[PDB]
């Protein structure tokens, strides 16, 4: 909700004293779309072995 | 694949001929997936060349087989007048029996 629920939820209490205390979390950018780029070939003569 | 075959052949008694047979796969097994069907008019087919390497049992030493890269040959030493007939090869390397075209061999 807030960075003060986020800080009692890190210290595991409902009432925090003055300053930081404790390091509330660590910023992880994430992604937004993917990116696939195999190869480009022909079928797989799977019909010689099998 | 389809294999290839030669419409017709000629050749006088006493002398050889060449039968041509393009178009033969393979596979892991081996190379030698060819075998010659020779069918008279007017009753069923009997296998004559099969495994060109070696040949079947009651076939005389006149029909010899061969095969050079992707292509077959039908050797055969001598013809006579029992000859005329259509011989047709098959290919049975992917598990699957492909017959050719087939060639006419007159005298």
């Amino acid at each position: 909700l807030d960075p003060l629920s986020e800080t009692k939820c890190t210290l595991k209490s409902f009432t925090v004293e003055k300053g930081i205390y404790q390091t509330s979390n660590f910023r992880v950018q994430p992604t937004e779309s993917i990116v696939r780029f195999p190869n480009i070939t022909n079928l797989c003569p799977f019909h010689e072995v099998f | 694949s389809a294999l290839t075959q030669p419409p017709s052949a000629s050749g006088s008694p006493g002398q050889s001929v060449t039968i041509s047979c393009t178009g033969a796969s393979s596979d892991v097994g081996g190379y030698n997936y060819v075998s010659w069907y020779q069918q008279h008019p007017g009753k069923a087919p009997k296998l004559m060349i099969y495994e060109v390497n070696k040949r079947p049992s009651g076939v005389p030493d006149r029909f010899s087989g061969s095969k050079s890269g992707n292509t077959a040959s039908l050797t055969i030493s001598g013809l006579q007048a029992d000859d005329e007939a259509d011989y047709y090869c098959c290919s049975y390397a992917l598990s699957r029996v492909v017959f050719g075209g087939g060639t006419m061999l007159t005298v």
